[PDB]
C-alpha cells in the first residue's frame, strides 16, 4: 500500500475528478457525458 | 524607457564588499551592540567549535579544514553552469527582465482586427467613418495591454520587495551570523 | 559542501510614454482616446509608484551599509583561508 | 505580339525511348534538404532578419525525392518519353537546376565516357487543357492558348510566351504522321556562336518549325548570366498570374528562389510538360549535360529561419516530423531538452458524412398566386419539417435588394433551419428607403416592423410580365396613421417588431381613394382612426420579402432540396478527419464507435459546455465525435544525442494505432508498418520509441510523469 | 500625471507641445498605366471577364472615373477617395458588361446565378467594386448585342447535376464551353467529358439599355519595400539633407507614409532594401535617392525626465540616455520653454551625466548619503 | 484545480458577440467580408 | 483600497467605443440591429473590467492574509516575547 490509514480517511473525504493518465481519452468515451468529470473529460474537446 | 538603477555597480560592490568584511566577529555574545575585531580564520573555528567540533580537533586538523575550505571555494565557480538552479533562477531573473520589454515594444506592431497597425496607414487608406472605428479598436487593444503590463509591472515589484526583504534576512542570519537552523542557508550545518 | 542561492532584490524599472505608445502622436487618435477617461495619467502614474517603491525598498537594503561595522580583510589569504576569489582585486594601473 | 518569322522546312528527326533515360544506373536521387532550405520562396510580405517565423505557403515536402530528367546530345536526336508525358499543375513545382556541374557524366546515348557536367535549363509548356496530336494520337498536345517557357541564346535568355501551338504537317515536325516528340536543340556546333558570345534564336526557331504560333498574348525574355551554379528555379499561379521564381535574382550564391517575373496568365494552368532537350554536338566536342529535378509545391507550413542577411538559411517542414511539429509549436529551431506538448500541422484529406432527414417540400405556391396583400394586412408563412428550393422562388423573381442580418444571401439556400418564417406583402421599391432598419415614415411606424431577434433577409423584388400567376393590385395601399382619439387626442399606436398593426381590423375594409380615413368608436367612448395612402402600380408588381430564420440545436428540419447522398460511416470515414452534416448540424470531427450514452430520444448528444460528443446514427450505432485533433501528443527531446520520441498521453496503444491519420507523416508511417520499436502501454499513455528496461534512476532530466523517466539513447 | 499639485520626485513625462511639420517626398519616376483596353472595344461578359494586373506605373484614377457615370463604389478595406492617392504593390482591375439593375446579385455573399457562376469577389485584399454607365458621348466602347451570364455550369453524372462553382476572383470551369456565345435566352451547350459525363452550362440573354453599363473590381495590394503603383502627382522630389533633418516631417517614401524624425546615420541593414525594419516592423532606417542612408526616428523619441522639488518649487529636466549635442540639434522636440533654452547659449547650458543630458543642472563635488530626488546609478540631484 | 480547468473549457462555448461560438458555423452561414469579422471577433476574444 | 473602488465606480462611465456609455441612451439613439451591436460593445468591456477587477480584490486578499499571518508572527515574536534575530524586529538589539 502507498497510504496510511489517516492519508486514506483525508483522501476519501475530498472528491477529486480522476485524470486518466493511462488510457483515459478512451475511458471517456466509454463513460459518455458526466457533469462531475466533463472538465476531464473536455481536455480532448477543447484542446487542452 | 529603461530607467537607470538606483546605485551605481560599485555601490553594490561596497555593500558586498562590507558584508565580506562583516563575517568575523564574537559569535558567541548575547546581542549585536558590541563588535569585536576577531580575525576571519578565527571566526570559522568558531563557527566549527559551535557547530560540534571540539577544540581538539580544530587545533589537530587546522591545515585540513583550511585546505577543504580553500577548495570548496575554488569548486564555487564549477556552479555556474545549466545544470545549476541558482545560475537557472539567475537567468530566469533576466529573461523575464528581457520579456517584459519584448511584449511592450512587441505588441505595437499587431492589427488587433485592423486594416493596420499604423494609424497613420489607417488615416492614409480610410475615411473618417471607417477609420475611426479603425482607430477606436487599435486604441482599444492597446490600452488593454498597456493595463496588462502596468498590472504584472506592479505584481513583478511587489515580489521583487519581498525577496529583497528575504534577502536581507538570509545576509542577517546565514552571512553576518551563523545560522542555527535547518535548510535555511543551505543542507548541513551552515558554518558561513 | 557549498550551496549556490539566487535572491533577486530588483526589476528594470520601465515607464511608458502612454500618449506616445497609445497614438505615436496623432491628433485624431488622442481626441479618440480621450473617451476612455484618464487612462494615460493613471498608467503613469502607476508606474511611477512602482519605481519609487523599489528605490526605497533598494534603499532600505542597502543602508545596512551605513551602520555595520567591518575589518580590514587581508588581501589574499587570511590567515589559512583563501578568500581571493572572494574580494575586490586591486590594481593600480587605472581606476578601482 | 510578334513571335517572328514563321518556321519553314522540315523538322529534326527524334528516337524516343524511356529504357535508357529510365534506368536504375541513371538513378541519382536528391531529396530536398529542408535542413539548408532547399526550394523555399522568400516569402513577398518582408524581408526579415535573424528571427525564426512560422509560414503557410507552397513548399515542397522534407525529404521529396521528386522527378528526375535526363537530357542527352545528339543526327538523329534521342530523347525520352518527356513529350508525352502530361503532369498535373497543382499548386506549381521547383526546378532543381544543375545541382551537379562539376563531376563526371555518362551520356545516355554515348558510351564508356565521363565528360565534365554542365547544368542544362530546363523546358516546360503549361496550358489549361491537353489532348491528342491528330495523325499519331499520342498524348501531349496543349490546346487554345498555352504558355511555354523556353531557354534560349544557347543558356543566357529564356523565353516566356502564352499562345495557341498550332502543330505543322511537314515531316517530323507536331502535327505530322512522322510526329514522335517536340524536341528543341541548341546546335551549338557553329550554330549557337558558343566560341563567339552567346547570340542566338536557335530554340524558339525550333519551336516555331514544331509548331505554327498564333494570336499570341505575350512575349518577354530574361536574361541569364552564363554561371555554373546550381539553380533553382520556382512556378506558381495566382489571381495575379503567373509567378515565376529563380535563386538567380537576388543572390545566385544563396538558396533562396525570388519573385522575378509575373506572366498575365490568369486561367487556372491544370498541366505542364517538360520539353525535351537534344543538343546537337559533334564527336569533336560531346558533352554530358546535367538533370534537372521537380519537386512538387504543396500547400505546408514552414518554420524559416532568416539570416543576419535577411536570407531563408534553414527550414522546418511542420507536419514531417515530431520534432519538426515541436519547433514549429514552439517556433524555435534549438529546442533544449525535455518533454514537450506539440500541435498538430499535418493536414489530412477529409471525407464527408452526410445523414439528411427525409421530409416533404416546402410549398410557396400562396407566396405565387393571386394578389400579394397590402404592407399592412402582410402574409405570413412559417415552415417546419420540409424541403424548400430557394432557387426556385427567387428565379422567378428579379430582385433589387437583398439586405440580410446574421446570415447571407447564399447560405440562406444552403443552409438547414429549425424554422423559415416569410412575411410577403405588395411594396414599390422606389419606398426602399422606408423598409430599412430604424427608418422613419409610416411604414414602420403603422405597416410593418422587421424583428432584428433572428437571422432575417430582407429582399425586394419585382414580378415579371410573363409570370401571369400573381395578379397586379389596383394600387398600393400603406396606413399613414393608426391611434386612438382621445380628450387630447392623437394617441399614436406603434407596429411592435414583426406584429401587425393595432388598426388591421378597422383597415379590412380597404381604402379606394387617397387619404381615405377609418374610424371606429372604443367601448371607452373613444375613436380608433387609421388611414391610408394610395398610389398606383407602376408597369411591374414589385414585392417585398422578409426571411427569417432560426437555427435548432437537437434538428434543423428545413433543410434545403439537395440530393446529396446518405453516406455511411460503419466501416470508411471511421477514425478518421471528416466533415460531417448530420440532420442539419455542420462541423468536423473524427467518429468513434461506442455504447449508446446521452439523453434518451436525442439525436445529438451535448457536454457541459456545448460541445457536440455523441451522435446518434440511423444505422442504429451511436458516434464519439472529437474535435479532429484529440489525441495529446507529447515529444521528448534529447539535445545531446539529437533524439527524439513521442508520448501519446492518455490514449491506448490500439486506440493510437487505428487512429493513425491525424499526426505527423513520419508517425503515421511508423504506425503503417508493424516496426520492432512499436507503441508501447505505459503509465501516462502510449510511448512511441521507447522499450522498457527495468532500470532505476535517482533523477532525470526527461520526467514522463508518475515516477517515469526518458533515458536518452 | 494631471496633478495640478505633483509631489518631489523624478517624472517621465510626455510630449505636449505641437510643432510645425514639413514633408518628405521621394518618389519613383514610372511610365503611366494604360487603361486603354479597357476603354476601347466591346466589354466583355461577366462570365468571361477581363483582368488588368498594373506593376510599376503611374496611374490616373481621376481619367478612368470621369470617362464614366459611376452608380456605386462599394469599397472594402480602403476608400474610394484613397483609391486615388494611394501606392500600391500591384492594381488589379476585373471589368466586364453588367447591368446595374442586378448590382445585388454581384454583392458579397448575393445568392444567384452570378456568384454561383460568372463572377465571385474576392476578399482577401483591399477591393473596390464599381458599378458605371457608359455615356453616349463615349463612343470608343461598343454597345454589345446583349448581356450574357450563366445561368448552370454542372457535370453531367448519373445522379446528375454536379454543379461547379467559381472560385473568388477565378473564372468558371465552363468557360471554354462557353466560348461559343449564347444567341438566344436560355440556350444550353454540352461537351463530352472522356469520364463519360457530360459538361453543360446555360447561358442569359437580355437586351442592354439606353446606355451600356460596366462593372469595375479594382483590388489592390500594399507592400512594404516600394510601393511601385502611385498616382500621377505633380509632388516635387523634397531633399532633407540639409532641411527637414532633425526636425518632425511627414513623410511619404516610395508609397511608405508616416511622421518621424530623419538623422544621419552610417548605411546598416540589408544591402537591397530601401527600407530598414527592425524585428518588431518599426521603420527605423530609409536609403534616400542622394546615396545617404536616413536614420528614422518617431517624433516623440527622446526620453525627457522632469526632476521636480516641491519645498522649492522648482524644476529641471534630464534628457534620459541622450548625449547633450543631439539634444541641442534637435531641439524641435520639446517644450516651449526648452526650445527656447536651446536656442539661446544659456550658461546653465545641457549637461553630459552617466544618465543623460541634463538641463538645469551644475557638475558639483558634493558627496550625499541619501536623496529624495535619485537620477539613477548613484546620482542624487540637490534643490536649489 | 477543477475551476482553471472548468473555466478553460467553458471559455470555447459563449459566442463573445458574434453569431455563433463554432468557426464552422460562421463560415456555414457568412460569407467572407462578414465571416473574417466575426472570426477575428471570437481569435480576440479566445486570445485575452 | 480607495483606488479599486475608484477604478470600479469610474469604469461604467466611458464609452468603450460606442455611441454613449449609458444603455438608455443607445436604446434612445439606435434600432434594434444597431442597439445589439453597441450593447454588446458595452457589456464586452465591462465584463473583461469587472473580470480584471475580480482577480485583483482575490490577489489582494490572498496578500493581506499572508501578510496577517507575518503579522501573528511578529506578535508572537517582537511583541510576547524577546527576539534574538537580527532584523526582523527592527535595527539593534530588539527588546520590546
Ligand atoms: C588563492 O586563490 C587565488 C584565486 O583563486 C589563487 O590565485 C590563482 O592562482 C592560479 C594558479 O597560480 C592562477 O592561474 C590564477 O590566475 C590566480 N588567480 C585567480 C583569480 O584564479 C591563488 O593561487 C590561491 N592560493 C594562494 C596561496 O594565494
Ligand atoms: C525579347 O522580348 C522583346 C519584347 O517582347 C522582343 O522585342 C520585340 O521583338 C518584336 C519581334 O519579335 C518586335 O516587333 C518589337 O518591336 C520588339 N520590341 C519591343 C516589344 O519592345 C525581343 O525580340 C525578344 N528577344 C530577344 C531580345 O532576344
Ligand atoms: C473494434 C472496437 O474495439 N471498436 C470500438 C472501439 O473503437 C471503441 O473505442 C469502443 C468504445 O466502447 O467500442 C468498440
Ligand atoms: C554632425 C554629425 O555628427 N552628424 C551625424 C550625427 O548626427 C549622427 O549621429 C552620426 C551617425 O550616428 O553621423 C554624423
Ligand atoms: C447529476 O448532477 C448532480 C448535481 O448535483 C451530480 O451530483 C451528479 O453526480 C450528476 N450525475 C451524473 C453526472 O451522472
Ligand atoms: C513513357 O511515358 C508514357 C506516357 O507519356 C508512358 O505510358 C510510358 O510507360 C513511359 N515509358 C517508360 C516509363 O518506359
Ligand atoms: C487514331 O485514332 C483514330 C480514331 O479512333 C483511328 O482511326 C486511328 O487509326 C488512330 N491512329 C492513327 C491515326 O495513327
Ligand atoms: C488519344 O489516343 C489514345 C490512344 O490510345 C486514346 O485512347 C485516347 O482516347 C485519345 N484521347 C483523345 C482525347 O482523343
Ligand atoms: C480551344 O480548343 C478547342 C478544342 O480543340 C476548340 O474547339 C476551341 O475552338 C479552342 N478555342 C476556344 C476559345 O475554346
Ligand atoms: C485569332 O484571332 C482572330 C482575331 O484577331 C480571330 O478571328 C481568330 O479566330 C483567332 N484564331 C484562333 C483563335 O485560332
Ligand atoms: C561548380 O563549379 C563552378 C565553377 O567554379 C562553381 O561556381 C560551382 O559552385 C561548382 N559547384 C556546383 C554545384 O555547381
Ligand atoms: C429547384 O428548382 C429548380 C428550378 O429550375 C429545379 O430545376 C430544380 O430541380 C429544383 N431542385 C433542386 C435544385 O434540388
Ligand atoms: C489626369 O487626368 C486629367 C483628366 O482631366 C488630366 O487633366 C490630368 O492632367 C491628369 N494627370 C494628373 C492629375 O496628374
Amino acid at each position: 500500500k502507498y497510504r496510511s490509514a489517516i492519508e486514506d480517511l483525508l483522501f476519501n473525504k475530498v472528491t477529486i475528478a480522476d485524470p486518466g493518465y493511462m488510457q483515459g481519452y478512451d475511458e471517456c468515451m466509454q463513460q459518455g457525458p458526466q457533469s462531475a468529470r466533463d472538465l476531464i473529460c473536455a481536455q480532448y474537446v477543447a484542446g487542452y | 524607457k529603461v530607467l537607470p538603477p538606483l546605485y551605481d555597480p560599485y555601490m553594490e560592490a561596497a555593500y558586498t564588499s562590507s558584508l565580506l568584511g562583516s563575517i568575523a566577529g564574537a559569535s558567541w555574545t548575547a546581542g549585536l551592540s558590541s563588535f569585536a575585531a576577531i580575525p576571519f580564520a578565527q571566526s570559522i573555528f568558531y563557527r566549527l567549535n559551535g557547530v560540534g567540533i571540539t577544540q581538539q580537533v580544530l587545533s589537530e586538523n587546522q591545515k585540513i579544514i583550511a585546505n577543504k575550505f580553500n577548495q570548496a571555494l575554488g569548486a564555487m565557480q564549477t556552479g555556474f553552469t545549466t545544470t545549476n538552479l541558482a545560475f537557472n533562477k539567475v537567468q530566469d531573473a533576466v529573461n523575464a527582465n528581457a520579456m517584459a520589454l519584448s511584449k511592450l515594444a512587441a505588441e505595437l506592431s499587431n492589427t488587433f482586427g485592423a486594416i493596420s497597425s499604423s494609424i497613420s496607414d489607417i488615416l492614409a487608406r480610410l475615411d473618417p467613418p471607417e477609420q475611426e472605428a479603425q482607430i477606436d479598436r487599435l486604441i482599444n487593444g492597446r490600452l488593454t495591454s498597456l493595463n496588462a503590463f502596468v498590472a504584472q509591472q506592479l505584481v513583478r515589484t511587489e515580489a521583487a520587495a519581498r525577496s529583497a526583504q528575504l534577502a536581507q534576512d538570509k545576509v542577517n542570519e546565514c552571512v553576518k551570523s551563523q545560522s542555527k537552523r535547518n535548510g535555511f542557508c543551505g543542507t548541513g550545518t551552515h558554518i558561513v | 559542501g557549498v550551496t549556490q542561492e539566487f535572491i533577486e532584490t530588483t526589476i528594470q524599472k520601465i515607464t511608458v510614454d502612454c500618449k506616445q505608445y497609445v497614438c505615436n502622436g496623432f491628433k485624431k487618435c488622442e481626441d479618440l482616446l480621450k473617451e476612455y477617461g484618464q487612462f494615460c495619467s493613471k498608467i503613469n502614474q502607476a508606474l511611477h509608484g512602482a519605481n519609487l517603491r523599489q528605490d526605497e525598498s533598494i534603499a532600505n537594503l542597502f543602508s545596512s551599509i551605513k551602520t555595520q561595522n567591518t575589518q580590514p580583510l587581508q588581501a589574499g589569504l587570511n590567515g589559512d583561508f583563501n578568500l581571493t576569489m572572494l574580494q575586490i582585486p586591486q590594481v593600480t594601473t587605472g581606476e578601482r | 505580339v510578334d513571335m517572328g518569322t514563321t518556321g519553314s522546312g522540315n523538322c529534326i528527326e527524334s528516337q524516343v525511348a524511356p529504357d535508357f533515360f529510365e534506368t536504375a544506373r541513371n538513378i541519382w536521387p536528391l531529396p530536398i534538404d529542408t535542413s539548408k532550405a532547399e526550394g523555399v520562396i522568400y516569402p513577398n510580405g518582408k524581408s526579415y532578419s535573424n528571427i525564426s517565423l512560422t509560414y503557410t505557403g507552397l513548399y515542397p515536402k522534407a525529404n521529396d525525392l521528386g522527378k528526375q530528367y535526363i537530357f542527352s546530345d545528339g543526327s538523329r536526336l534521342f530523347v525520352s518519353n518527356y513529350s508525352r508525358q502530361v503532369e498535373t499543375f497543382d499548386d506549381g513545382f521547383i526546378v532543381r537546376i544543375g545541382a551537379a556541374s562539376n563531376k563526371t557524366g555518362t551520356t545516355v546515348i554515348s558510351q564508356s565516357t565521363n565528360r565534365p557536367i554542365k547544368k542544362i535549363y530546363p523546358a516546360f509548356m503549361l496550358g489549361h487543357s491537353v489532348g491528342n496530336y491528330t495523325p499519331t494520337n499520342i498524348t501531349g498536345r496543349y490546346l487554345n492558348h498555352t504558355l511555354v517557357i523556353l531557354p534560349d541564346g544557347c543558356g543566357t535568355l529564356v523565353h516566356a510566351f502564352y499562345c495557341i501551338l498550332q502543330p505543322r504537317t511537314q515531316a517530323y515536325c507536331a502535327g505530322a504522321s512522322t510526329f514522335t516528340s517536340v524536341t528543341v536543340w541548341d546546335t551549338p556546333a557553329s550554330d549557337c556562336a558558343n566560341s563567339q558570345s552567346y547570340n542566338q534564336l536557335a530554340n524558339l526557331n525550333a519551336f516555331k518549325l514544331y509548331f505554327d504560333l498564333i494570336n499570341c498574348t505575350f512575349r518577354y525574355n530574361y536574361t541569364i548570366t552564363e554561371d555554373e551554379n546550381a539553380e533553382w528555379f520556382g512556378i506558381t499561379q495566382d489571381t495575379q498570374g503567373v509567378h515565376l521564381y529563380s535563386s538567380r535574382k537576388e543572390n545566385v550564391f544563396r538558396n533562396n528562389m525570388f519573385h522575378f517575373a509575373t506572366l498575365p496568365v490568369y486561367q487556372k494552368i491544370l498541366y505542364y510538360t517538360v520539353i525535351p532537350r537534344s543538343i546537337r554536338s559533334p564527336f569533336n566536342d560531346r558533352k554530358a549535360w546535367a538533370a534537372f529535378y521537380i519537386y512538387k509545391l504543396h500547400p505546408l507550413t514552414y518554420l524559416l529561419n532568416f539570416d543576419v542577411e535577411g536570407y531563408i538559411t534553414k527550414a522546418v517542414d511542420c507536419g514531417y516530423d515530431d520534432f519538426a511539429q515541436l519547433q514549429c509549436s514552439y517556433e524555435n529551431f534549438d529546442v533544449e531538452t525535455g518533454v514537450y506538448s506539440v500541435s498538430s500541422f499535418e493536414a489530412s484529406p477529409r471525407g464527408e458524412f452526410i445523414e439528411q432527414s427525409v421530409t416533404k417540400e416546402c410549398d410557396f405556391s400562396p407566396m405565387l398566386t393571386g394578389t400579394p396583400p397590402p404592407i399592412y394586412d402582410f402574409k405570413r408563412l412559417v415552415f417546419t419539417n420540409c424541403n424548400y428550393n430557394l432557387t426556385k422562388l427567387l428565379s422567378l423573381f428579379q430582385v433589387s435588394e437583398f439586405s440580410c442580418h446574421q446570415v447571407s444571401p447564399s447560405s440562406l439556400a444552403t443552409g438547414c433551419y429549425s424554422s423559415l418564417t416569410v412575411d410577403y406583402f405588395a411594396y414599390s421599391t422606389d419606398m426602399s428607403s422606408y423598409l430599412q432598419p430604424g427608418s422613419a415614415g409610416e411604414i414602420v411606424q403603422f405597416n410593418y416592423k422587421q424583428d432584428f431577434s433572428n437571422p432575417t433577409c430582407r429582399v425586394l423584388a419585382t414580378v415579371p410580365t410573363n409570370l401571369t400567376t400573381i395578379t397586379k393590385p389596383s394600387n398600393y395601399v400603406h396606413l399613414t396613421e393608426c391611434y386612438i382619439s382621445t380628450a387630447y387626442g392623437k394617441n399614436y399606436l406603434f407596429n411592435a417588431p414583426g406584429g401587425y398593426t393595432p388598426c388591421l381590423s378597422l383597415a379590412s375594409s380597404g381604402f379606394s381613394r387617397d387619404r381615405q380615413s377609418h374610424s371606429q368608436e372604443l367601448p371607452d367612448g373613444s375613436f380608433l382612426t387609421t388611414t391610408g395612402s394610395v398610389y398606383s402600380v407602376g408597369s411591374n408588381l414589385q414585392m417585398a420579402f422578409i426571411i427569417s430564420v432560426q437555427y435548432g440545436t437537437d434538428t434543423n428540419s428545413v433543410c434545403p432540396m439537395q440530393a446529396l447522398r446518405n453516406d455511411t460511416s460503419i466501416e470508411d470515414k471511421l477514425d478518421v478527419c471528416v466533415e460531417y452534416s448530420l440532420h442539419g448540424i455542420t462541423g468536423r470531427g473524427v467518429f468513434h464507435n461506442c455504447t449508446s450514452v446521452g439523453l434518451r430520444n436525442q439525436r445529438f448528444v451535448y457536454d457541459t459546455f456545448d460541445n457536440l460528443v455523441g451522435y446518434h446514427s440511423h444505422n442504429g450505432n451511436y458516434y464519439c465525435v472529437r474535435p479532429c485533433v484529440s489525441v495529446p501528443v507529447s515529444v521528448i527531446y534529447d539535445k545531446v544525442s539529437n533524439s527524439h520520441a513521442t508520448l501519446f498521453g492518455s490514449v491506448a496503444c490500439s486506440h493510437v494505432t487505428t487512429m493513425m491519420s491525424q499526426f505527423s507523416r513520419m508517425t503515421k508511417t511508423n504506425l503503417l508498418a508493424r516496426t520492432t520499436p512499436g507503441p508501447l502501454q505505459t503509465t501516462v499513455g502510449c510511448a512511441m520509441g521507447f522499450i522498457n528496461s527495468s532500470m532505476v534512476v535517482d533523477e532525470c532530466q526527461l520526467p514522463l510523469g508518475q515516477s517515469l523517466c526518458a533515458i536518452p539513447p
